[PDB]
C-alpha cells in the first residue's frame, strides 16, 4: 500500500 | 519576557524562537508550554501548535491541563484534542468518535471548525475518502476569526486539500495544494506530508522526479513516526519502478508497511513468504483501500483477474481513483 498523509 | 502565566501573545514569541533558535524549538517549548496558564488563551494556542508539530507527548499533557482546567473554552478545547489524539493512536473507534462529540457540546467557532477537520484525518487514515472529500465541503473559513489558529488551520486544510485532489487523480490541483501549504507554512510535519504528497503524485510519471521529492521530505522527517512514513513512500516507489530498495520494513506490524514488504518479496520472487505474510494479512481488519491493495498483490501472485476484480471493487468503494490504475494496468496486459 501506498503511504499517504496530511 | 514577562513569567509564563502573564503572556499574552504566544504568535510573537514562537515568530522569535523559530528564527533564532529554529533547530530545537520542541525541546525548548516543551519546557515553556506546560508553565502557561490553561485558563488562558496561550494555553489552548499552545495545543494548536503542539499537534500541528505532532509532539505527542507534550500535546497529550497540556490536554490534560486543559481538561482539568476550569474556564469552559479550556475544557472544550482540551476534550476535543483529546478525541483527536484518541483516533490518532487508534485506542477509540471512529464509530464510537463521532457519538462522543455529540453529548457535550461545542459552541466555539474554532472546536466547531476543529471537530470535522478531525474527523477528515481519520477518513484519510482508513481510506473514506469518499466521507474526507464530502465532509471539507462543511469547512468554512469565514466562520473563523483572523489569528494564529485561522493560520495554523488554513496549514491543515491545505495538507488534507491536497490528499483529496490526489484520491479523486486531479495531481496538479494536489501539487498546487502542497505548494501552498509550503509557502506559508514552517511547520515541519506540514512540510514533510506536502512533498510526500508531491511524491505520490509522480509515482507513475516519473520515478526520479518523485524520488527527488520524498528526498525533500527527509529534510523534514525527524519524527520517527514521519520516517517510517517516507520508507513506506520509497519502498512502495522502490516496488513500482523495480529499483533497489532499502526501505523495506522487517520489524513492524503495521498493515500498510507489512503489505509493502510482501509487494517487495513478490518483486524478488519470495513467493512462500509474500504468500504468508497475505496470509495474516487475511485475519487482520484492513479498511476498504488497503484491500484494494491487498487484492491486487494477490492478483501479482496467482494470475487470477478475479482478484484485480475485487481490487477494482475495493478501490471504486474508497473511491481512489488515483491508485486505481494499478490492477486496472495489469489487465490490460493480459488482454
Amino acid at each position: 500500500s501506498a503511504i499517504r498523509g496530511a | 519576557n514577562t513569567p509564563e502565566k502573564e503572556m499574552e501573545n504566544l504568535g510573537g514569541l514562537l515568530k522569535i524562537v523559530k528564527n533564532l533558535f529554529p533547530d530545537s524549538e520542541e525541546q525548548l517549548l516543551s519546557e515553556y508550554f506546560l508553565e502557561l496558564d490553561p485558563n488562558k488563551k496561550c494555553a489552548r494556542q499552545s495545543v494548536e501548535y503542539s499537534d500541528i508539530n505532532q509532539w505527542d507527548t507534550l500535546t497529550d499533557k497540556i490536554i490534560i491541563n486543559l481538561c482539568n482546567s476550569k474556564n469552559s473554552t479550556s475544557q472544550e478545547w482540551g476534550k476535543v484534542y483529546s478525541l483527536h489524539r484518541k483516533l490518532n493512536k487508534n485506542e477509540i473507534s471512529l464509530n464510537d468518535a463521532i457519538r462522543e462529540s455529540g453529548k457535550c457540546k461545542i459552541k466555539s467557532a474554532e472546536m466547531l471548525f476543529f471537530s470535522n477537520a478531525m474527523l477528515m484525518y481519520a477518513y484519510l487514515n482508513i481510506g473514506e475518502f469518499g466521507l474526507m472529500k464530502s465532509t471539507s465541503k462543511l469547512l468554512e473559513f469565514d466562520d473563523l476569526p483572523e489569528g494564529f489558529i485561522k493560520e495554523s488551520f488554513k496549514s491543515r486544510v491545505s495538507m488534507l486539500e491536497a490528499n483529496i485532489s490526489l484520491n479523486e487523480n486531479s495531481l496538479l490541483e494536489a501539487r498546487q495544494h502542497s505548494n501552498r501549504a509550503i509557502e506559508n507554512s514552517n511547520v515541519n510535519r506540514i512540510c514533510f506530508f506536502a512533498y510526500l504528497t508531491i511524491g505520490n503524485t509522480l509515482i507513475f510519471e516519473d520515478y526520479d522526479e518523485a524520488k527527488k521529492a520524498y528526498i525533500k521530505g527527509q529534510k523534514y522527517a525527524k519524527n520517527p513516526v514521519h520516517q517510517e512514513m517516507l520508507d513506506g513512500a520509497l519502498c512502495f516507489l522502490s516496488n513500482i519502478w523495480k529499483k533497489e530498495n532499502q526501505w523495506v520494513n522487517y520489524n513492524s506490524d503495521n498493515i500498510k508497511y507489512l503489505q509493502l514488504r510482501a509487494f517487495y518479496y513478490i518483486n524478488q520472487g519470495n513467493i512462500e513468504e509474500a504468500t504468508e505474510i497475505l496470509d495474516e494479512l487475511s485475519s487482520r481488519d484492513q479498511d476498504e483501500n488497503e484491500l484494494g491493495f491487498y487484492y491486487y498483490y494477490k492478483g501479482l501472485i496467482s494470475q487470477d483477474k478475479t482478484d484485480y476484480a475485487k481490487s477494482i471493487r475495493y478501490f471504486k468503494k474508497s473511491d481512489d481513483k488515483y491508485f486505481i490504475q494499478l490492477p486496472l494496468l495489469q489487465l490490460e496486459r493480459m488482454g
